[PDB]
């Protein structure tokens, strides 16, 4: 009754959790290879 | 090209993936191994954490994402081979989790249907918590999994 | 499919005194196919006991502690905390932690079997039956049973007092490993902290090659 | 018609002993007229043991002595041993039983005579039925047995609860005063299903001889620059203990609040009574107010009305 | 080497008499010699009741029979009775006991503390621990533990076999009085190899404010009557209960036995005072000898030595 | 339970606060790249 609900509720925290981790690696490898290019190509 | 030109941060993005599976990979071997060893417990309840899959997964996980980060940035022009060859068995090594995650998973649903007022002692308990710890590391290995497939065709796509 | 063990206590008193006989029977449903062996666990110790009923003819000190019961197939029993003392007077009861609505026995034994009469229970050091020779057995605990508990009686013409012991009646919490259900939460935070890392040094990136690529 | 007299013997405490004994005297009976058999369980004893020795010459008359030895087995059932004598065709017998044991489920039976103010003066006694370590108020049969003078009067019967999860229960039983002084029989008796038998428990005065109390008062010797006084009223040769004091000092009574009377004792040898000392602590505010101070005494061996008065008047 | 027996009526109760009938038969006693003296469980009765008759008479051993009423609540107890015969200078015990239903009453310790008088009068104060109900002296460990270690130290032990079919072992450990006016609990440790865990006491002195006692002796309020006189002293407001009290006659100790202490009652104030009372009954003839007398109470709360001595003079 | 449920409330709100500033960086990035092009 009572452990299940906050059982769900961390379960769904971490899946929300792991795909926020993976969209923000997926912002740093892109930011970091758009400087780089910039940084290649401008200098 | 579809995937020849969507690789160049394809690449990057799933094999940071992979290093972050193999770090909370290797963060819940480490807490059950630690906390939830003890030999009052059961041994067929943890099928997981008696043969040292944990950490040998993570190792092999933490140590080809590194070979393949290292190699994305055009070091010596070597580093390829050596992350395909890492990969590729630890796609293996990604089969064999999942089979003994599902192993894990119908014994602990054995082990429940056998509790009946749910988590009535701290058998049931430690049982709900290595279930719980199966879904994650179940999902965790099958993303890990789609990181090794898609890197292991994609470099032999290259090495063609 | 493999079943839950079970371990029972003869007599079902999980405090005795030195010397003692009591019987630890492991029934947990082994009849799925043959006759087969038992593992025993007392302190993390495999002895070398593999039957169904374990004889203690005289219990001592050492007996006391942890014991769990395995059959072959099954997988381990609920464990058993097993009191031995040696005081005048005893508190026996059947078990520890009750759950609501739960029935457990209480029965105040002498040394020796020696006849007890005019037996007063205590509990919270406050009274609450007064038994000649009967047992006190409680019946839908509830959470005000929850406390300390001695019996005072007469041993021959004799008056003592039992060791206090501590009874907790209370609801299915019987916990021990909630501080890892922080783990999830802990986790996420750690995970949230490592993203809010990773943002903040994206951030400054951003703003460095807005500078860069302006 | 002879005289009776069962006697069983000890179960000696120095040696081992099995075989308890049982005597039977028969006094005053018709020479060699003798037919004594024994009797238990109305069943006609089986055992040879049933001698019959003449004691000693009593001219037409005789002495006697029937004797039976048994087991505590025979004895710890608690059966009716009787010694019956067929003589001129009449069947005497006396019976003899074991005592039923006291507190037979741990259960303390006092059962306190009248207090002598309410039955001398005041004139309403009381026989105070007061068992106490009970479980329960169920099928607790407490009954007043008047014996000789059954009269009409009845019992009001009560519980009482304490913090020890024991039960007691107290009947008070109002009697004729007259009757106490004529010595008739009371008892109480205790029925509880548990029970294996009802407990019996009687009393009335104190047999004896009466003697007259005598009283005398001290005045007070606590240095009147001082605070407090301190009354003694010392009350000796009186027997038996029952006796009642009070103290009716200008008037009216004063209440048990300033007062103290001490426990009986017994004297040392001599006439055969008891003494007690009666004190009674006032302050300043209370004494120097010319009052009189009298320490009234209430005993059966005084005459009526029962009453002794001492007074002293501060003056 | 007369024979005895002895034997009692049981209850009868259909009829209130709430007496046991004790019957001490002696054959054979020399005539003109039997001495048959009535002893309870080492506490001897001092009531006028012994109604010894002869039964038959031989010439040289002849019967005597001794009688006792004892009530019932005495025989309940459980208490052992015995006729001890003085003949020619040897004594012979017969006993009784109402024998058990049930086992020897356990064990059970006493711990006395030094009286006072031994205490700050003549100093040597000794603690008493006293077992009782022991089957046997066999290996019994009586040992000692004292918060203070002085060493010397050397407690006695001595066992006596009572007529109880049991056993009293006493030790007695001397200290010194300085310790227990400052205050040190000492413990009595007794162990039997048949026993969960060794019994152990503890005795302090008692915690309080100590209250310095108050003592009036009080002139003979009785009458020019001859018999006896009453002499009392009259002890309140002090702390603790543990008193000594005693008469001096002219400077001689008068015996305990004359003189009785009453017990300790709690005084009604707000004091705690436990006012007690001591009478003294003295012959005419010791009056007329012009005799001088004095309380001689003995109490810590007093400064040095101790002692509380009031004159009480015949002139 | 309360425990858990408070940390679930301030981890959504983290959340919803990381989420929203990732979905302005996401823009800004967007719009410099199209800007690039
Ligand atoms: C749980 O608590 C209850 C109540 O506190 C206990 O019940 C008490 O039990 C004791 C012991 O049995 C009782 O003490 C006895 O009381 C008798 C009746 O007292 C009445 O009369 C006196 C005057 O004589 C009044 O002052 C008093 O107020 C009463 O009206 C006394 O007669 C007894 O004394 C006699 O026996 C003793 C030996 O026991 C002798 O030494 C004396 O000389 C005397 O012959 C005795 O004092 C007490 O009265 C009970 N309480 C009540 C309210 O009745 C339970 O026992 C306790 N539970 C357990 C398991 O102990
Ligand atoms: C077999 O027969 C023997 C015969 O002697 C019995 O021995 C006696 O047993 C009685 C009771 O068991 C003893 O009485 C107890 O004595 C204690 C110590 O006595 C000393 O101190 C008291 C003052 O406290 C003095 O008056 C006395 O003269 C001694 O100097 C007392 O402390 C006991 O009182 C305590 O208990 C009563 C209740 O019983 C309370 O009301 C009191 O307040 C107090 O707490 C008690 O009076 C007696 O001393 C024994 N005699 C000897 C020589 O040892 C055996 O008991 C008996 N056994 C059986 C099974 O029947
Ligand atoms: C396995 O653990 C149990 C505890 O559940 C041990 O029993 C405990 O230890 C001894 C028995 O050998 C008992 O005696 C007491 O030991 C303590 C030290 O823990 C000491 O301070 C006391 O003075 C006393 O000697 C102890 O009571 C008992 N525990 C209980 C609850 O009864 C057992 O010994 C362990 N196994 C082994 C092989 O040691
Ligand atoms: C097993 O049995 C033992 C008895 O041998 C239990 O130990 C007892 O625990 C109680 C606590 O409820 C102790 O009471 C407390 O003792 C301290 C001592 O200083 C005192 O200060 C407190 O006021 C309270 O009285 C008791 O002393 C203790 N007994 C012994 C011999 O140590 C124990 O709890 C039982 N259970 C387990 C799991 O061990
Ligand atoms: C335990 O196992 C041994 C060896 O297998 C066997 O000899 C013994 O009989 C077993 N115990 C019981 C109670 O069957
Ligand atoms: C006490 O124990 C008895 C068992 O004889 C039981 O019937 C009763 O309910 C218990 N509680 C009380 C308050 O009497
Ligand atoms: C439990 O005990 C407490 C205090 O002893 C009391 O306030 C409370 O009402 C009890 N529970 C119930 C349900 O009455
Ligand atoms: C009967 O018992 C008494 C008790 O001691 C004994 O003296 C007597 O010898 C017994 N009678 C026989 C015939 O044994
Ligand atoms: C006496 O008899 C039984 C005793 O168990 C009791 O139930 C009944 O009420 C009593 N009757 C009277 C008249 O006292
Ligand atoms: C005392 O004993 C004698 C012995 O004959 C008896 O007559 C008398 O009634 C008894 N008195 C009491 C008060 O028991
Ligand atoms: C008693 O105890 C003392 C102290 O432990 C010990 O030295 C002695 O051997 C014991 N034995 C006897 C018979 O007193």
């Amino acid at each position: 009754g009572e452990p299940q609900l906050c059982y769900i509720l961390d379960a769904v925290l971490f899946l929300y959790g792991i795909v926020l981790t993976l969209l923000y690696c997926r912002l740093k490898i892109q930011v970091r290879k758009a400087a780089i290019a910039s940084r290649e190509k401008a200098d | 090209q579809t995937w020849r030109t969507f690789l160049k941060k394809e690449l990057e993005f799933l094999g940071a993936t992979q290093i972050l599976v193999g770090l909370i990979c290797l963060c819940f071997g480490t807490i059950v191994c630690s906390v939830l060893y003890v030999s009052d417990f059961d041994e067929e309840v943890l099928l997981l954490y008696k043969l040292g899959y944990p950490f040998w997964g993570a190792v092999l996980f933490v140590l080809s994402g590194f070979l393949s980060i290292i190699s994305e940035r055009k070091n010596t022009l070597y580093l390829v081979r050596g992350s395909l060859g890492a990969n590729i068995v630890s796609s293996i090594a990604a089969g064999t989790g999942i089979a003994m995650l599902i192993l894990n998973l119908t014994n602990n649903f054995a082990y429940m249907n056998n509790c009946k007022n749910v988590t009535e002692d701290d058998g049931c308990f430690v049982a709900s918590f290595t279930t719980e710890l199966v879904l994650m590391m179940l999902f965790l290995t099958i993303l890990a999994f789609c990181s090794a497939v898609l890197f292991t065709i994609y470099r032999i796509g290259q090495e063609l | 499919a493999t079943e839950k063990s079970v371990l029972t206590l003869d007599p079902p008193w999980i405090r005795i005194f030195t010397g003692e006989k009591v019987t630890l029977s492991c029934y947990g449903n082994n009849h799925l196919q043959m006759n087969s062996t038992t593992k025993w666990i007392h302190n993390g110790t495999v002895s070398e006991v593999n039957s169904s009923h374990l004889v203690i003819v005289s219990a001592t000190v050492q007996d006391s502690g942890k014991y769990i019961c395995q059959k072959q197939g099954l997988f381990k029993s609920k464990p058993v905390y097993l009191n031995v003392t040696q005081d005048w007077l005893l508190l026996q009861t059947s078990a520890d932690m009750v759950l609501v609505h739960g029935s457990f026995d209480i029965r105040c034994h002498g040394w020796k079997n020696w006849n007890v009469r005019k037996v007063i229970y205590y509990r919270n050091d406050h009274a609450f039956n007064y038994s000649y020779e009967s047992p006190v057995s409680i019946r839908e605990a509830t959470l005000n049973d929850s406390g300390t508990y001695h019996c005072k009686g007469y041993l021959r013409q004799v008056k003592y007092e039992s060791d206090k012991f501590r009874i907790a009646v209370v609801k299915a919490y019987k916990c021990k490993y909630y501080w890892l259900q922080l783990i999830f939460p802990l986790l996420v935070a750690i995970l949230f902290a490592v993203d809010t890392g990773l943002l903040l040094s994206t951030e400054e990136q951003f703003k460095s090659v807005l500078e860069i690529q302006k | 018609d002879p005289t009776l007299e069962l006697l069983h013997s000890s179960c000696d405490p120095n040696a081992f002993h099995s075989t308890i004994q049982l005597y039977c005297f028969i006094y005053g009976h018709i020479l060699n007229d003798v037919s004594v058999s024994w009797l238990m369980d109305d069943r006609e004893i089986t055992d040879t043991l049933a001698q019959t020795v003449l004691i000693k010459e009593e001219g037409k008359l005789a002495s006697t002595c029937s004797k039976l030895n048994i087991t505590e087995q025979q004895w710890m059932s608690e059966s009716t041993f009787t010694c019956k004598v067929t003589s001129q065709g009449v069947d005497y017998l006396a019976h003899t039983r074991r005592c039923p044991d006291h507190e037979p489920r741990g259960v303390i039976t006092y059962l306190i005579p009248p207090s002598p103010l309410d039955l001398y003066q005041n004139g309403a006694p009381k026989l105070t039925c007061l068992v106490v370590d009970l479980e329960s108020e169920k099928n607790v049969n407490v009954t007043w047995n008047q014996e000789k003078k059954t009269s009409v009067s009845a019992s009001q019967w009560y519980t009482k609860h304490h913090n020890n999860a024991t039960t007691s229960i107290t009947s008070i039983l109002p009697v004729v005063a007259k009757d106490w002084i004529e010595g008739y029989g009371y008892q109480c008796i205790v029925d509880h299903p548990d029970f294996p038998k009802p407990i019996v428990r009687s009393i009335t005065k104190t047999p004896g001889q009466r003697s007259a109390p005598e009283v005398y008062v001290f005045p007070p010797p606590e240095e009147e620059s001082e605070d407090k006084r301190t009354l003694t009223c010392l009350i000796q040769n009186f027997f038996p203990e029952d006796i009642s004091v009070q103290w009716l000092g200008d008037g009216k009574l004063i209440s048990n609040s300033q007062h103290s009377t001490t426990t009986p004792l017994k004297s040392n040898g001599s006439n055969q009574g008891f003494f007690i000392f009666s004190r009674l602590e006032v302050a300043k505010t209370l004494w120097t107010q010319r009052k009189q101070f009298t320490c009234q005494v209430i005993h059966e061996a005084l005459q009526k009305p029962r009453k002794l008065e001492k007074t002293i008047s501060t003056s």
